[PDB]
């Protein structure tokens, strides 16, 4: 299915 | 004609006061999944809300339970658990899961799935007290792979029992977490009613997100500077497996390993070679580059971690020796103590620390971006869903309502920022 | 038709694990002849041969067990200790018998008199492995006053395997044991297969026939103090406020008092936020060595840490604090507290305390034999008898060692 | 009954 992704922030 | 030991419901807080540190605690459910007849590749361990209760959960991809041996984990001592191609389990003495969920929490649940049925286990003193019992009791209920109910009159007591006294108040808030096992096969474990203090749980959730954490009021009493190991669930996980087999996965952000090739320098090796055993021991000595300051020897039990930046020779002495010296070994040959956090203080734990000390004093005077968050949208109402790292794949079509995370599992919910 | 969790014989060993120091064993089967419900005035630990097996024995002359009571101390977590005039029970887990006895040893038998039936109940590995159980069992026998069987169904079973599996052989045997307890009611345990390393145990008796000790092979995980390595040196200072006797190897322990053990003793207080009540602290310069000092941590009266350093860890010495703390809680094996944050801040506190404190401030007890009426031989007897039988026959003998007329004298110590 | 004393060591 649809996936995104993004940027986890410490 | 001659009578049974009994247990107390009060013996299930008893047998968790080994535990002083909690991830000692955390460290046996990892154990657990980590062993070879679970295998699992991955565990999942997360901080979560259900009928209003802060709850921890772990979860794996094992290979499951059967209802009996649900029954024999939610009982004292049995544990038979053997070396397969070299996988050798940690566990032997058969108590770490009671150790464990009780230390973390009052209340435990239980749901697994080993590809033929699926069962629910409850441990919980909550309930022991509220229903007075005398003795502890295991509520158990077992299905087919049909989600039909089986050997009925125990599932029935205890399915009764579950709603009742259970965070779970129906047969489909129930179901919801055996899902929550997306594989055929694994394990679920949910821990409810955690220490507090301070009207709080002994855990900070919130000083980082992707972390379980101890508050600062952090460091072990043993040690005085403290490393990250000791208040970091994450920091600790990375060392609790000299050569892991499993990838684990804090707050859905996994857990990368480190390694000694690049964490430490000068790195050399030696041997140990007591009059007491048939084998040699491999150790490893290294320079600790990255944090001057935590220095010892790690040691290492049948792969597992049971003390670490333990301080041997010249660095016992004095301020100043053997500063950012790390070792690294494993005593398969010694006991581990009721948590697993010491060996048993023997003659042979003795001779072992000294040879470190001496060896150790020898290596000295001989020198001288997170990974990113993965979402999916929902068929239904397009909405994103944060999703765990680790998912080796997944369905064409992914609903809200078949998240496992408890907090977003229907589609009115708001859909959460992003960072 | 919910399900019983269970307990697999390994378990008993399992539980025995958290004991890393033998003494810790030792100290709660202490400290279970000293809390109220049993309320004994001596307790007797010796060693001695049966059967061929060295046999380590607690013997008290407290109240007693009635069978069901017998079955939980044989059982886990069952506890009801009530504070009585002032006596406050150390027990709270119930588990320390099991944990004791077991760390000990593999086999452990108890005898108990409460004066209207007297009980026989074994807790043995040994036996599980045996039978290949797989739930812990726990065999029971027990006795009107006039030494016949009641229960019989349960004690008739429960005596067939005593008398098969213990080192007991004979009905006789048994009987012998419970005799051994002198007074109306009492306490006999007796513990067998103890831990072997060397092929000889794990405890020396040969160095010192007076005392129970550790081999040079001493010092805990942590030169050593004596109550490391001497049981006898770790009794003295166990009870703060002793309201028992304790002898070892027959001979009675001389408790220690803060006067004449310390100098420059000044008092403090600890007012934490956290407690309705003041804990009060005693600081004193220790007379007798000097390398041993820190803070002795008492709760409930009984001793769960000594000579914990604080403040200063060189500079500051041979200074001792004394303090109870019964806000904390005892760990698995009561050598410790749990590691909370009041443990700390208590921690903390002694420290400065202990700071302040620097700143400012700078024959053994005879034998006794008696002679037997029917060989006129001199047997050996421990401390602590209050009242002797008018006639006293080797028959009779407590210890096992000289119960027979035709056993040699003792010769006296040279 | 009859009961003698002794010196310990
Ligand atoms: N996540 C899991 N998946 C499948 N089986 C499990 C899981 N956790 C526990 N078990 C079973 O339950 C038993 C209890 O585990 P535990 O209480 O830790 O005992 P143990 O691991 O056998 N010995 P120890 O851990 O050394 O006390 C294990 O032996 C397993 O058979
Ligand atoms: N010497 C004894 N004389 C009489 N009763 C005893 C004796 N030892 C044990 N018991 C009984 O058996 C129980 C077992 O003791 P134990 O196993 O130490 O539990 P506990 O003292 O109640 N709690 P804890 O000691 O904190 O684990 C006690 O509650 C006593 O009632
Ligand atoms: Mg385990
Ligand atoms: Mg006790
Ligand atoms: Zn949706
Ligand atoms: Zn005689």
């Amino acid at each position: 299915a649809r996936t995104k992704q993004t940027a986890r922030k410490s | 004609g001659i009578r049974l030991s009994a247990l107390c419901p009060k013996f299930l807080h008893t047998n968790s006061t080994s535990h002083t540190w909690p991830f000692s605690a955390v460290a046996e459910l990892i154990d657990n999944a980590y062993d070879p007849d679970v295998n699992a590749k991955q565990i999942w361990i997360d901080k979560t809300v259900i009928s209003d209760h802060i709850c921890l959960t772990f979860t794996d991809n094992g290979n499951g339970m059967t209802a009996d041996k649900l029954h024999k984990m939610l009982s004292f001592g049995f544990s038979d658990k053997v070396t397969m191609n070299g996988h050798v389990p940690v566990g032997l003495y058969g108590n770490g899961f009671k150790s464990g969920s009780m230390r973390l929490g009052k209340d435990a649940m239980v749901f697994t799935k080993n590809g033929e049925t699926m069962s629910v286990g409850f441990l919980s003193q909550t309930y022991l007290e509220v229903i007075k019992a005398e003795h502890v009791v295991v509520p158990i209920v077992t299905f087919n792979k049909h989600r039909q109910m089986i050997n009925l009159t125990e599932s029935k007591a205890s399915l009764a029992a579950i709603l009742e006294h259970s965070l779970f108040s129906t047969e489909q808030k129930l179901l919801a977490e055996l899902n929550a096992i997306m594989g055929k096969k694994g394990t679920r474990i949910i821990i409810w009613n955690l220490r507090s203090y301070k009207n709080a749980t002994e855990f900070d959730f919130e000083k980082d997100k992707y972390d379980i954490r101890i508050p600062e009021d952090y460091k072990k009493q043993e040690r005085q500077i403290a490393p990250e190991s000791d208040y970091s669930l994450r920091a600790y996980c990375s060392i609790l497996y000299l050569k892991p087999r499993m990838q684990i996965i804090i707050r859905g952000q996994k857990v990368k390993t480190q390694l000694v090739s690049k964490s430490l320098a000068y790195i050399e090796r030696d041997v140990y070679r007591p009059k007491f055993l048939t084998r040699t021991v491999r150790i490893t000595f290294g320079f600790n580059c990255r944090n001057k300051d935590h220095y010892g020897i790690m040691m290492y039990h049948k792969n597992r971690l049971i003390k670490a930046y333990e301080k041997v020779g010249c660095q016992l002495k004095a301020n100043n020796m053997g500063v950012g010296v790390v070792g690294i070994i494993e005593c398969n040959f010694l006991k581990p103590t009721h948590n697993k956090q010491d060996f048993d203080y023997t003659n042979e734990y003795r001779l072992t620390i000294l040879a470190l000390g001496e060896k150790l004093n020898d290596y000295w005077n001989e020198m001288k971006k997170r990974p990113d968050q993965t979402w999916v949208q929902c068929d239904a109402c397009l909405k994103w869903r944060k999703l765990p790292d680790g998912i080796d794949q997944l369905p064409e079509k992914w609903y809200c309502s078949n998240n496992p995370d408890p907090q977003f599992r229907n589609c009115e919910v708001p859909e959460e920022p992003e960072d």
